[PDB]
DNA sequence: AGTACGTCCCGGAAGAGATTCA
DNA sequence: TGAATCTCTTCCAGCACACATCGGGACGTACT
RNA sequence: GCGAUGUGUG
């Protein structure tokens, strides 16, 4: 239900968000809640409510990313071992209907429209794990099974 | 203002100044009459547009899931993040169309300026409420968290001006009851702490 | 004997009336409701009262409201005193009848005794040092305590129906005590931290906000005015908008 | 910890008047712990000045 | 179409969803429960019947004798509700019981000697229930809450985390019966299964296993499957199963048919599994060392000498292998262990076992149960037999058995009450599977495991406890049984039963004090649901989630109505449409769904039943055909909302209302409000207080009508008919001939309870709301109750309110009110205080009830009668005297007006101990009630005769009519009225025999009631005569009350003010109340604004109609106008016409309107801005709902036009002149010479520990020293102080705190010396 | 007849087992 | 052999109000 | 003229 594999750039970005929050946004909201609580001190005061709620959320996320920075394992490998599509690969797949579909595969904690937004613990990935330029990949979605053809493998 | 007044002219003038502050305040406050009316909370025209776009995005991610591109976990996570982004967009929209909408001639043609919509007034004043509360009046009221400390995959579409559909209100219910209940136990343990401290010093 | 000393410490306690373990000497000492926590680190006190509170913003914050009936009942000693000073009743008993009848002269004497005699106010959740302050009453109709608005936030006390209690120093030294260390004047800053504690709040600040904010164009636009006096003059006349860009002389 | 420094204080009547009675009073009673006042809670109890 | 009465004020309503199932009878829980508790039901099935069939028959010590139940009856009570409340005794009822008492045929097979069935011996009395669902213990009207407790059954909890720090989850299981002893299982990080009975200690569960007379071998066979080693020619091949491999990774040789299939250093593949299973190869050679990590299953012995080689539960070694080999064995049973599928849990447990037999097992059990005492074989035998295997001291109800098996995936919905071997076994299996990962723990708070009891269950259970009390002494005295010279009542004593039930209904965390200070209050508090009480969790021990609300309270428990403060969630209010299942769970309604149609078929559901379906939320736009207009729709499936497909749904909401409480449903525009203030408003609305003049809340909801009707405060006509006699005291109605009885029905009489006492000292009163000669429909109101109008719920009043800060006087929430209000009295509440004066004949003599009190003045002498009592109706101020009582010696003992209360006296009751001379006024009031009851029964029989002769006349309309020969003779000369051969002659013969019958009957009734009132009712010991006096202040209003709307907008009315100074409008009217706008956004409850706007609309419609009427314009205009009015709106269920109304009718409707066209609104299907706007545009008010105003002071125009409308506000009980209170110098407590606490006791405040802290914090010292020494403790110094004051010498002398002196003497009482010293 | 007067009664934390590396 | 690590079991859980009910039964008698 | 339990207020 989890895999600590990480890409270097994503790890960099994680450190980046970590610093951005615990160094810039937390102190801003800090000053904010302080001035808001300059003896306002009202439970009903939904300003204080929402502010502390932003606090709760940012704290949950910082603890999450903290435990991540702890456990997460980086593999920033070269394009050296190629052919196999084990991980970190720009890949295109096609359908009977010709559904072109391109993406690079990265770690769970990198799923955003930023660079490349396909998991590794995903079923698609599990199929894509070890195949070659011309294999017949198959999966079993909760809607049933399906298949695709490999069309591209690229590294960086 | 008051504070510097103190630190620079001592005490007696400070206090007399404070009471004069209060007098003149209440006076011109009443004389003004800052009410609040329903029409005084503008629904952002683009709100319907944005939340519809968000709906379409949800559908896109749902297609990705059903096509097996993602597991329910990151499904959940993607959805929540995108709703949050949408929420922030809506907040920006409403704050703009409130704080600036007042646009009037000058003996020239036009110009924008800080508003007089009483609710934004009551906020920017700093009397009570802020961007946060005026948000939960005009825009969506974001997301609510089940007792698990988790967070539900379908946010509050509407706001307080419009009517909440039942399930929504029902959710936000426990959302708030959590803390409203918390405060009791909290008070208790706090008092115990206080007592202990007093009898160490 | 074990029961006598500490019922409930050795095996099954022995019960009393029907099923509830009877109190013991140990009980009479320890616990939330033993002698220590019940009657010594705090206790009930004469010369006091309590009511509900309201606002009455016409009060130089070195004072506060107080209910007439309530006062007259409070200071009865002082009343008897000034009474037989002026010699309107030989015996104390006669003066008791006097007060009960509530005759005219009584009220004047009451005002007299109050004029400069600070009293103490308290709220229930007496958290911190502010939690008790003092004032000089001014006698008011009705039956509630009028209370300066600013001091609310110090009391952490909205007007949702909160009850406040009043005490009255009986002795002279204590009158000095109040007037020296308990008269809100002498507390603009929480000993906790440096912030002021006389911060205005919602209404008054809404007021000032509306009171100082330019529009772009309104009655009396950009005229010129020597005296802020005459400014207020314009405003009361209505011959010129309240908030309006303007050049004025000031000092 | 406070919940201790309370107990082992020079005085006792304070402790006696804090968080529990029996432990403290007994240990005193065997200690013959003659006790001055030199303390708020103390004088408050005896009600003289502070 | 509508009822005639309804038409009087046809409340318009918004709303879209066609309501399909009306609101049920809101007292369902109470009435159903109690009715079920008491009825002669056959076949047992949960009643007194059930309790009996459980307890009886009681048998002797086989002493040829026995006693058994037969039947039982309940005689009509000895009083009625009303007079009962007046007097004080409970509203109990007799309990007759028929018992067959038999003695077996001694010295013979089982037979009989003689039997006796006692003539329904009565075993004391228990209460009935009010038709309105209350109880009456002691001159009061109390209620029983219903409890919500962990349902008996079996459960599986985590206790994740916080134990052992191991970062390892745990798993425990629990069985709790309905009446017995808890039984739990759990684990320790060493993975060891422990049982505990009733939380005493811990034991190795296998202990109780072996306790169930099992053999180690069987136990192992049960908890584990087999692994077979066959000792072949050699090499001892193992039997294998492929599925036994996927949870494995074997790194050694794995071969078959010669071929290796998993090499040494590999893992298992599902492909390996499939190949093998297709091959079906089980007998395979194995490495000899593989056995090393295995454990024997059965026992094996030396076949030659029968001698033991190895016992079960024993690991394996090569030496063991050789020894068993040479012995000659060939089959080896071992345990299929694992680290993911199956763990050695039971085995290692059995290892940890100290004992190895049934005997010492029972020994250890008895040792944990009764410590210290020596063991005894048969003793412990019987003990363990008396913990899970007997009717007496252990039982689940059917409820238990059901939920139990349902958890265990069993089949039979029914079963025994006792446990089984199989039961405990399967429980353990479930727990083990859970440990293994398959299966799921069950969160406690999921309502599917909470259960609702009710008064019924409570009474049943406690009455059972009473019977088990009695049976003990029953069998005791049966032991000494002699030959028939006795009767069962000799061998039975009601007194314990009575005592038990008495204590229950008197003192409980449930038998509490009804808040009859508002019809709405009653109807709420009769539905309150608590997790407190016996068997229920407790505040201090209360956890966290239990308080929180679970996603399945939905539509079964209000999410929002609950008091804040020292406890929340624990008092969950009960949902509106909710009901109680046969088995006793929160059952809720839903709408059945076909393929694609929302059929009107209602259908109830449990909690768990819901989870397996999918449910469509209420506000879902359907189209006339049961078809949703969408294809994806918001729904909920399992504690999770989502969007699902069209044809997936199963059931739909019933009505939007169905997810709040009455205590909430009455919150207009709830939807536009946060939960926090929503709650607080609901509560405060509960704390409402009636007024002098009910006034039909403008902006209502729709639930009101129902609330009023159910809450029996008002009076609904049983039958329907026509008004005959109205009177502010009573109302009497003729019935239509159809609904008449099959004969001789007559008419109906409704006595109206007039001004009298609440339970919160708040006037309760009734007022007729009909007129002479008027139709009434069955099931309709006749007289409004307190805070009710025209059969609708009216808590506060409507008022013209405006939002603008005004000279600060609304600083925080300081609601400012205008003298206009206090003019119209339109908050003038009415209170009543029940003051008691009694005497007791004691040493130094009895006492007096006379005016013979010396040392008084004519002031007191006057208002009292000559007989010693205040006259009815004296305006008495404080210090006055109501009754004259004296201490013979003979000082005063008078009962006097408690200080500070003004008011007047309405009535005086006087009870007296039978056997004392009734004084002059006693006789006077005696005769007063006498004559009044006589006149009452005279009304009864006289107008009964009136209806009787009118019915005879109605019979003589046809058939044998003799008009003149009928009216010449007086209306009684009718013994042989000449009639035809129809049944009308037989009818008149019926009425004539009834004439004579009723003559004698009324006679006996009169005389009986005479004796009733004449007797001197039993009372306390030594008491002489009760004289209760009622007073009635008219507390008006004054700065310091607590008003609020219905959205938490609390307020303390701050400064009343004169008409001038209020803001007003160009049209001219003043306004009435000013709230604070700066309170709106923060407490994010925008609703009150909407309410206000829609009101402004309402009163606009009003003023418009009022003008139209004052013009005396003819009807046509009114028709057009009101028709337009109701017609506006997008779509409504409220499509009313006007045409079918009569001219006279409509006019009356308008006249009821003129105060304002009342709009209601369903809780979520309610109206919207656009329709509000259009209603306004119908009126003549500005669209925005903001107007120019004018400060009377300034007499000029405010800027930024503001909001004025009508808000519906309420007053609370927290009246100032109750709260406000002071003390200078009064009483002093007796133990500690300290002041007293409270107001009633004329005591002072409490300077608290934290305040001591405070004053300490200030350098202020003399303050605190004075305020601990003088003001409280020293009597000596206190007096010195008071004197020195009277001489102005502001001074003090401390002395010593007498309380501390007391501490000293107390500790000194303890075995401790403590002293002061020198200086 | 029936009784008013008789006796008759969840977290912490620290201690004593008690268990395990020697 | 003895110093660590479980494990029963005593002690405390805010402040101030307001109001409400209820407070022994049982067993046995010298009379009332 | 005490204490228990409950309810409600902040
Ligand atoms: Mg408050």
């Amino acid at each position: 239900m989890k895999t600590p594999l990480v890409t270097r750039e994503g790890y960099e970005k994680l450190k980046q968000e970590l610093n951005y929050l615990w160094r810039e946004e937390r102190p801003e909201v800090t000053k904010k809640v302080t001035w808001a609580a300059s003896l306002g001190d009202r439970s009903e005061n939904a300003d204080y409510q929402y502010n502390k709620k932003r606090l709760r959320e940012i704290d949950r996320r910082v603890r999450y990313l903290t435990k991540c920075m702890e456990n997460l394992k980086i593999v920033d490998y070269s394009p050296q071992q190629e052919g196999k599509v084990f991980f970190g690969a720009w890949v295109e797949i096609e359908n009977d209907d010709g559904v072109t579909h391109r993406f690079r595969i990265v770690g769970y904690d990198e799923i955003f429209g930023r660079k490349d937004y396909i998991s590794i613990d995903s079923p698609m990935a599990r199929a894509l794990l070890k195949k070659e330029v011309g294999d017949l990949a198959v999966v079993n979605t909760p809607a049933g099974e399906a298949s695709w053809y490999v069309n591209a493998i690229e590294y960086v | 203002m008051l504070n510097t007044c103190y630190r620079i002219l001592g005490l007696k003038p400070t206090v007399i100044f404070a009471d004069q502050i209060m007098y003149t305040g209440f006076a011109y406050a009443a004389r003004s009459g800052a009410s609040v009316g329903i029409d005084d909370m503008v629904i952002p025209e683009k709100k319907h547009e944005i939340i519809s776009e968000a709906e379409a995005e949800v559908a896109e991610i749902q297609e990705q899931f059903q096509s097996g591109l993602v597991t329910a976990g990151e499904r959940y996570n993607k959805v929540i993040d995108i709703w949050a982004a949408a929420n922030d967009r809506v907040s920006k929209a409403m704050m703009d169309n409130l704080q600036t909408e007042t646009v009037i001639n000058r003996d020239g043609q036009e110009e924008k300026q800080v508003s007089f919509n009483s609710i934004y007034m009551m906020a920017d004043s700093g009397a009570r409420g802020s961007a946060a509360q005026i948000r939960q009046l005009a825009g969506m009221r974001g997301l609510m968290a089940k007792p698990d400390g988790s967070i539900i995959e379908t946010p509050i579409t509407a706001n307080f001006r419009e009517g909440l559909n039942v399930l929504q209100y029902f959710i936000s219910t426990h959302g708030a009851r959590k803390g409203l209940a918390d405060t009791a136990l909290k008070t208790a343990n706090s008092g115990y702490l206080t007592r202990r401290l007093v009898d160490v010093a | 004997v074990d029961a006598l000393l500490d019922n409930g410490r050795r095996g099954r306690a022995i019960t009393g009336s029907n099923k509830r373990p009877l109190k013991s000497l140990a009980d009479m000492i320890k616990g939330k409701q033993g002698r220590f926590r019940q009657n010594l680190l705090g206790k009930r006190v004469d010369y006091s009262g309590r009511s509900v509170i309201t606002v009455g913003p016409y009060l130089r914050l070195h004072q506060c409201g107080l209910p007439k009936k309530m006062a007259l009942e409070l200071f009865k000693p002082f009343i008897y005193g000034k009474l037989e000073l002026r010699g309107l009743a030989t015996t104390i008993k006669a003066a008791k009848k006097m007060v009960e009848r509530e005759e005219a002269v009584v009220w004047d004497i009451l005002d007299e005794v109050i004029r400069e005699h600070p009293v103490l106010l308290n709220r229930a959740p007496t958290l911190h040092r502010l939690g008790i302050q003092a004032f000089e009453p001014v006698l008011i109709e009705g039956k509630a305590i009028q209370l300066h608005p600013l001091v609310c936030a110090a009391y952490n006390a909205d007007f949702d129906g909160d009850q406040m209690a009043v005490h009255v120093p009986l002795t002279l030294e204590a009158q000095l005590e109040a007037r020296a260390l308990m008269m809100s004047t002498n507390n603009i800053l929480s000993p906790a931290n440096g912030e002021p504690i006389i911060v205005p709040s919602q209404d008054v600040v809404l007021g000032l906000y509306y009171m100082t904010r330019d529009c772009v164009n309104a009655k009396g636009e950009g005229m010129v005015l020597t005296g802020p006096k005459e400014a207020e003059r314009l405003y009361r006349s209505g011959l010129a908008s309240l908030h309006a860009r303007v050049k004025v002389r000031i000092t | 910890g406070i919940t201790k420094a309370s107990l082992a204080t020079e005085s006792f009547i304070s402790a006696a008047s804090f968080q529990e009675t029996t432990r403290v009073l007994t240990e005193a009673a065997v200690a013959g712990k003659r006790d001055e006042l030199r303390g708020l809670k103390e004088n408050v109890i005896v009600g003289r000045l502070i | 179409v509508y009822s005639y009465t309804e038409k009087k004020r046809i409340r318009k309503d918004f709303g879209k969803r066609p309501q399909v199932l009306d609101v049920p009878y809101l007292l369902s829980i109470q009435l159903d429960s109690f009715q079920k508790f008491i009825e002669q039901d056959p076949e047992g099935q949960y009643g007194l019947e059930a309790a009996f069939r459980s307890v009886f028959p009681i048998q002797s010590y086989s002493g040829n004798s026995e006693l058994q139940y037969v039947s039982y009856r309940l005689g009509e009570p000895v009083f009625d509700v009303q007079e009962c409340q007046i007097r004080g005794v409970t509203y109990s009822a007799p309990l007759r019981v028929k018992l067959r008492l038999v003695i077996y045929e001694r010295e013979a097979p089982e037979g009989t000697v003689k039997d006796i069935k006692e003539q329904e011996v009565y075993m004391g009395e228990i209460p009935l229930m009010t038709d309105n669902g209350t109880f009456v213990i002691n001159g009061t009207e109390r209620v029983i809450v219903s409890q919500l407790h962990r349902s008996p059954g079996v459960f599986f909890d985590s206790d994740k985390g916080k134990t052992h720090s191991s970062g390892k989850v745990l798993y425990n299981a629990r069985i709790i019966p309905y009446r017995g002893s808890w039984l739990d299982f759990e684990f320790d990080p060493k993975d060891n299964l422990f049982v505990r009975i009733d939380r005493r200690r811990k034991l190795p569960a296998t202990i109780i296993l072996r306790a169930l007379n099992y053999t180690t071998e069987q136990i192992l066979d049960l908890f584990f499957e087999k692994v077979i080693f066959e000792i072949r020619d050699n090499k001892l091949q193992m039997e294998l199963v492929p599925e036994r491999l996927r949870g494995e990774t074997a790194s050694f040789d794995i071969e078959a048919n010669g071929k290796v299939y998993v090499e040494k250093g590999r893992r298992i593949t599902a492909r390996h599994i499939r190949q093998l299973e297709k091959d079906d190869v089980k007998l395979i050679e194995v490495p000899v060392e593989y056995i090393a990590g295995k454990v024997v299953a059965k026992d094996y012995i030396d076949e030659s000498t029968g001698e033991l080689i190895c016992a079960a539960n024993m690991e394996l070694s090569l030496d063991l292998l050789a020894k068993l080999s040479q012995s000659g064995h060939k089959r080896i049973e071992t345990l299929f262990t694992n680290d993911l599928d199956h763990g050695p849990y039971i085995s290692e447990t059995l290892r940890v076992d100290p004992t190895n037999d049934r005997l010492s097992a029972l020994v250890e059990i008895y040792r944990m149960m009764r410590p210290g005492e020596p063991p005894t074989r048969e003793a412990a035998e019987s003990l363990f037999e008396n913990l899970f295997f007997s009717e007496d001291r252990y039982d689940l109800s059917a409820v238990g058995r059901m939920k139990f098996n349902r958890s265990l995936l069993r089949e039979e919905i029914e079963g025994s009450g006792i446990l089984s071997k199989d039961d405990i076994i399967d429980v353990m299996k479930k727990l083990i599977d859970i440990r293994n990962g398959k299966g799921e723990v069950d969160d406690i708070d999921h309502l599917g495991n909470r259960r609702i009891r009710s008064v019924g269950e409570m009474a049943e259970n406690q009455f059972r406890v009473g019977l088990v009390r009695v049976e003990r002494a029953v069998k005791e005295r049966l032991s000494l049984g002699d030959l028939d010279t006795l009767m069962p009542q000799d061998m039975i004593n009601a007194k314990p039963i009575s005592a038990a039930v008495k204590e229950f209904f008197g003192s409980s965390q449930l038998s509490q004090f009804m808040d009859q200070n508002n019809p709405l209050s009653e109807i709420t508090h009769k539905r309150r649901i608590s997790a407190l009480g016996p068997g229920g969790l407790t505040r201090e021990r209360a956890g966290f989630e239990v308080r929180d609300v679970h996603p399945t309270h939905y539509g079964r428990v209000c999410p929002i109505e609950t008091p804040e403060g020292p406890n929340i969630g624990l008092i969950n209010s009960l949902s509106v449409y909710a009901q109680t299942n046969e088995y006793g769970f929160l059952e809720t309604p839903y709408r059945k769904v076909t393929d694609g149609v929302v059929t009107d078929e209602i259908h109830y559901l449990s909690a768990i039943e819901e989870g397996n379906y999918v449910i469509a939320q209420a506000n879902s736009n359907l189209d006339e055909e049961g078809h949703f207009v969408e294809d994806l729709v918001t729904c909920r499936s399992k504690g999770e909302s989502s969007l699902f497909s069209r044809d997936q749904v199963d059931y739909m909401d019933v009505s939007t209302q169905q997810v709040v409480s009455v205590g909430a449903s009455l919150i207009p525009f709830l939807e536009h409000d946060d939960a926090n203030r929503a709650l607080m408003g609901a509560n405060m609305q509960r704390q409402a207080v009636p007024t002098l003049r009910a006034d039909k809340p403008l902006v209502g909801t729709g639930m009101e009508r129902a609330v009023a009707v159910d809450s029996g405060v008002t009076a609904v006509a049983k039958r329907g008919g026509v008004v005959q006699y109205v009177d502010a005291s009573r109302i009497v109605i003729k019935v239509n001939e159809d609904e008449m009885y099959p004969g001789e029905a007559g008419i109906d009489i409704y006595n109206l309870t007039k001004y009298t006492r609440s339970n919160q000292n708040t006037c309760i009163n009734q007022m007729p709301c009909v007129s002479l000669g008027e139709p009434v429909e069955r099931g309709d109101v006749l007289a409004d109750g307190p805070s009710t109008d025209l059969g609708e719920l009216a808590l506060g009043q409507n008022m013209r309110v405006a939002f603008m800060p005004w000279n600060g006087y609304n600083f925080e929430d300081s609601i400012l009110v205008s003298e206009r209000v206090v003019q119209e009295d339109r908050f003038t509440t009415i209170h009543i205080q029940e003051l008691a004066c009694v005497s007791r004949d004691t040493k130094l003599g009895p006492e007096e009830i006379t005016a013979d009190i010396p040392n008084v003045g004519e002031a007191a002498l006057s208002k009292l009668d000559e007989s010693g009592i205040v006259y009815i109706g004296a305006e008495v101020t404080g210090g006055d005297i109501l009754v004259g009582k004296v201490t013979p010696k003979v000082k005063d003992s008078s009962l006097r007006v408690p200080n500070g209360v003004s008011g007047t006296v309405i009535d005086v009751q006087v009870f007296t101990r039978d056997g004392v001379e009734k004084d002059k006024r006693a006789l006077e009031i005696e005769e007063m009630q006498l004559k009044q009851a006589k006149k009452d029964l005279s009304e009864e029989l006289q107008i009964l005769e009136a209806g009787l002769f009118s019915r005879i006349r109605a019979v003589l309309v046809a058939g044998g009519v003799e008009a003149e020969k009928l009216d010449k003779l007086p209306r009684d000369r009718w013994l042989e009225l000449g009639l035809t051969d129809e049944e009308k002659q037989n009818q008149l013969e019926q009425l004539a025999e009834q004439y004579d019958e009723l003559k004698h009957e009324f006679e006996k009734k009169l005389e009986a009631k005479r004796r009733k009132i004449t007797q001197g009712d039993d009372l306390a010991p030594g008491v002489l005569k009760i004289v209760k006096v009622y007073l009635a202040v008219k507390r008006r209003i004054q700065p310091g009350d607590k008003m609020a709307g219905r959205h938490g907008n609390k307020g303390v009315i701050s400064k009343i003010n004169p008409i001038e100074d209020m803001p007003y409008d160009e049209n001219g009217t003043p306004v009435d109340i000013v709230l604070n706008p700066l309170g709106v956004p923060s407490r994010m409850n925008i609703g009150q604004i909407l309410e206000t706007h829609l009101g402004m609309a309402a009163k606009g419609i009003g003023d418009k109609i009022n003008a139209m009427l004052k013009q005396q314009q003819e009807v046509a205009k009114l028709r057009e106008f009101i028709q337009r009015a109701y017609d506006l709106g997008a779509d409504v269920r409220q499509k009313v016409d006007l045409s079918t109304f009569s001219d006279e009718e409509v006019m009356r409707l308008a006249e009821n309107l003129r105060k304002g066209m009342p709009i209601a609104t369903p809780v979520f299907d309610g109206a919207k801005e656009a329709e509000i706007k259009e209603l306004l545009k119908l009126g003549d008010l500005p669209t925005s709902g903001q107007i120019r105003l004018y400060d009377g002071r300034t007499g000029e125009q405010f800027e930024r036009p503001v909001t004025v409308g009508y808000m519906y506000m309420l007053k609370l009980n927290h009246l100032v002149d109750d709260k406000m209170h002071a003390r200078s110098t009064g009483s002093y407590s007796l133990v500690t010479q300290q002041p007293l606490g409270g107001k009633a006791q004329f005591g002072g405040q409490r300077f608290g520990e934290m305040e001591v802290w405070a004053l300490e914090a200030y350098g202020a010292a003399y303050t605190l020293q004075e305020m601990l020494t003088v003001k409280s403790d020293d009597v000596n110094g206190r007096t010195k102080m008071y004197k020195n004051i009277v001489d102005g010498n502001h001074q003090m002398e401390p002395g010593m705190p007498e309380s501390f002196n007391v501490l000293l003497k107390e500790i000194r009482s303890l075995g401790i010396n403590i002293e002061l010293e020198d200086e």
